[PDB]
């Protein structure tokens, strides 16, 4: 779908059984959330922003669902204030910027 | 490189 | 024009006769810059990302030229570690998502 950035541009997603919210974000490199648990293991690894770093949990080659679009691939687990889906999926929902 | 940015 | 996300979307932005890259962010309210220097009057606000919150300048009606298309509105001037360009002047460039 085309959409319109007039409101913040939150996807419904499905994760590991789980039904989430999140921001579609040009803006990051990775994909980030909050209210999740995932099996398995995981590398420690720090992503930063707008006011510093999160130090946060890297899962790896983790199915996610947008838009009933399916993408594989890295997703961090860590004290975000909302949930972000970052370029490393948003290029695998073939999702382009048009202005 | 994760840029959110609210602001609340 | 339209744009992947497989590298940053980063795009040419004059503003106050100064020359600057900014990060074309659908995960930002707001648009913010750090090497930057406006003149007149402004308000303090607070604002927050991933890693938490910043005090900023707030300045308001200024123009900026992003890709030599031109957008007015609120600037804000502060440490954030990236130029953004937020949803405010995204509107306002007619800029879209698509996937």
């Amino acid at each position: 779908p085309q959409i319109t950035l007039w409101q913040r541009p939150l996807v419904t997603i499905k994760i590991g059984g789980q039904l989430r919210e999140a921001l579609l974000n040009t803006g990051a490199d990775d994909t980030v959330l909050e209210d999740i648990n995932l099996p398995g293991k995981w590398k420690p690894k720090m992503i930063g922003g707008i006011g510093g770093f999160i130090k946060v949990r890297q899962y790896d080659q983790i199915l996610i669902e947008i838009c009933g679009k399916k993408a594989i691939g890295t997703v961090l687990v860590g004290p975000t204030p909302v949930n972000i889906i970052g370029r490393n999926m948003l290029t695998q929902l073939g999702c382009t910027l048009n202005f | 490189g994760n840029f959110l940015q609210s602001r609340p």
